[PDB]
Order: C-alpha cells, then sequence, then structure tokens
C-alpha cells in the first residue's frame, strides 16, 4: 500500500 | 493481527520524490509516533490495525504544506484513505 503526499508549489 | 507495510511517498507536483519536509506520523488519538524529515526517498512504515494521519509541520522553500491525510488499517490489512 502506497501513500502519496504532494507538496505544491508557491504561488508565481 | 500483523504489521502492514506502508510505503509513503512525499512528492512535488511533477511526481518527483522531494526533500526537506518534517513529517509526522500520528495515532488515532493525536501521539506523534513517527517524525522525519523527507530526504528524496520513500519512507517505510509498519501499522498494526488503527487509524493514522501524516502531517506536514514545515515545507522546504518554494512550496506550500500539504493537507494531511487520514488513513485506515484494517485486521485484513487493507488500507482506506480519505
Amino acid at each position: 500500500a502506497h501513500i502519496v503526499m504532494v507538496d505544491a508549489y508557491k504561488p508565481t | 493481527d500483523s504489521a502492514t507495510h506502508i510505503k509513503f511517498s512525499k512528492r512535488d507536483e511533477d511526481g518527483k520524490e522531494l526533500a526537506g519536509a518534517t513529517m509526522e506520523l500520528r495515532d488515532s488519538s493525536g501521539k506523534t509516533i513517527s517524525t522525519w524529515i523527507s530526504d528524496g526517498q520513500v519512507k517505510d512504515f509498519y501499522l498494526y490495525p488503527g487509524k493514522y494521519t501524516f502531517v506536514e509541520t514545515a515545507a522546504p522553500d518554494g512550496y506550500e504544506v500539504a493537507t494531511a491525510i487520514t488513513f485506515t488499517v484494517n485486521e485484513q490489512g487493507q488500507v482506506t484513505v480519505n
């Protein structure tokens, strides 16, 4: 089982 | 029961492993059972049946803290997320 957490880029 | 092998990935939006994120794993009572910083690898965990939460306390520069992720491991080893 995989759990994937994404760090979104800060606003441009 | 036995421990279920959980693989955790902290990634950027491009799907690449991201280092520099300070992470917590908490049990159903909110107690921190594991603490670490991401280093560009998948992080392994072995959990008995219960409810847990991955929580990001600090993101590396240029990135936003992700929403915490709550999941459950049942007696048959199945993993259910939000």
